[PDB]
Formats: C-alpha cells, structure tokens, sequence
RNA sequence: GGGCCGGGCGCGGUGGCGCGCGCCUGUAGUCCCAGCUACUCGGGAGGCUC
C-alpha cells in the first residue's frame, strides 16, 4: 500500500527517531512497472512511495534534507 | 564485490544499474547505536557494497540516490 | 571593452588595485590596423582594452610609465 | 647577457614581421614577480624575474616596443 | 529566423543547468542580472555574420 509523497516523508522521518536508541533503517529504490517506488522500513513496520516527474522536485528537497539530519553517528 | 572508495563503486554501481534499468535496486541500512553507514546494490545475481562510518559520505550518499532517483524518472 | 586613452588608465589603476591580494594582471601590446598600436589589460575577470596612435603616444606613455612603475613595486 | 641577449632576440621577431608578433606582460604582485614574452605563435620567447631592480628595464623594454608601432 | 562574440587544467556548488574560487592563455570583435524548477532547455541589452 502506498502512501502520498509528503505523509511518506513524515512516517520516513519518524521512523530514523524511533530507530535511534538502537535499531535499524532500511532504505530501497527500485523503477515502480515513469516513477521509481522508494521503500523504507525498520524491521518490522514498512512504509512506500512512488516519486514521479511531476514531484521529483518538491520531494528530491525534501528527502535529501530527511537523510542529511538524521543519518548523524558516524565520524 | 565490496569497495574501499566511494569513487570506484559510484561508477560500478552506476554503470550495473544502467545495462538493466529495471531488475537493479538499491538499498541502505543505517545503524546509529554502531555508527556504520552500508550501500548496497544488487541484480540478485549480481551486488555492489559500500559501507563507512566517516560522515563525510553521508552527502556522496544522499547525492547518489538523488542522482539515481532522476534515471528512475526521466 | 575599448575604452579612450583617458578611461583606459583609470581602468587600469584598478586591476592592480584589485589584485594586490592574489591573481594575476595581463597587459598585451600589439600593432594595429584593420598609425597604431592595439594595448589590452584583464584580471581574468575584467577586460579593457584602447587604441594609441602616433598623436598622443608622448602624451599618453607620460602617465602610463608612471603608472607601470608605481603600481609594479612589490617584487624582490 | 639574459635580458641584454634577450631584448635582442625580441627585437628581431619584432622587426621579422611586426604584424604578426605581440608581447604579453605578466604581473603577479601577490607571488611577486613580473613576466615579459614576445611572441609570434611560432617562436615563444620569455624572460622572468622576481628581483626589484629588474622592473625599469623591462618597462622600458614595452614603452619602446610601442613606439616602434606607432611610428 | 539560424550560427558566433573566447579556449585550457584543477578544486567547489546543484538531482541537473546557470554558477563560485585558483592558475594558464587567445581574437579586430561582450556587457548586465540571478535565475530555471526534472530540464543536456534561466532572463535583459548590444555587436558580427548567413
């Protein structure tokens, strides 16, 4: 079941706060059969999206400020 | 094959996701508790890996998928 | 940019003035036709350049020695 | 000697065909150093120099060159 | 209506384009502005030439 871009987001950066104590963020991109479908999940709980041309933009933004903050352990 | 430079996977990934637009996949897996970054990509036959603890690639990264989210739509 | 005898100078003033910290300021000669000489300046940024012919040559070298010589003083 | 000898062999491009042949002047005050080169796209021709004493000579070296095309 | 008003190497920027810094080097023959918003595609003013 997909969810609409923006909620995508949300539930995506929820998902990096639940998993920073000690878990684990899996993410995967694959040609949605233009769009590409975007995946996300914590071992248990899985969320997805299809990015198209037509929002490309608003979300590239977005999604790349969503990996740049919350990707913030290493050295 | 695993890769000890972000420069050489970039192209071999690129490269492998470009000679089959459609059975490639990309995934990322990051553990904050251990503090390890890890990309991979596959043809589940055939898998690139990447894996880092230095934040100075969590951009190259970022940028990577950024890069192929645009192939995935033009 | 073809500036005229005057305008070139001040121009000029400038490159120097504006690279006394780093880059490098360019100065070609050459004779010219299609009695004079074609003279271009760049900072690499800024392009000048001006026509000098045998009426003003006295007149015009006059303040551009000066000019040379002055804003040069920085070597060994 | 180096800019004696060199001034001369410019002097010759210049007269070869002083319609073909230009001189570039390059200086680079932060480095300090100054550049003079005479050429003709087929004979590349250059004197550098980072001591003061040297600007003087290669001044003149221009102001006269310019004179010979305008003359 | 179409072509052109500079080229080269290195670093930086952006999904990408325009773009920023450093160095090198041309012609008789370039200026200004930050913009475009999935796009090998931002906008204005001059000049040269079919």
């Amino acid at each position: 079941v997909l969810l609409e871009s923006e909620q995508f987001l949300t539930e995506l950066t929820r998902l990096f706060q639940k998993c920073r104590t000690s878990g684990s963020v899996y993410i995967t991109l694959k040609k949605y059969d233009n769009k590409c479908l975007l995946r996300a999940t914590d071992g248990k709980k899985k969320i997805s999206t299809v990015v198209s041309s037509k929002e490309v933009n608003k979300f590239q933004m977005a999604y790349s400020n969503l990996l740049r903050a919350n990707m913030d352990g290493l050295k | 094959p695993q890769y000890q430079t972000w420069e050489e996977f970039s192209r071999a990934a690129e490269k492998l996701y470009l000679a089959d637009p459609m059975k490639a996949r990309v995934v990322l897996k990051y553990r904050h508790s251990d503090g390890n970054l890890c990309v991979k990509v596959t043809d589940d036959l055939v898998c690139l890996v990447y894996k880092t603890d230095q934040a100075q690639d969590v951009k190259k990264i970022e940028k990577f998928h950024s890069q192929l989210m645009r192939l995935m739509v033009a």
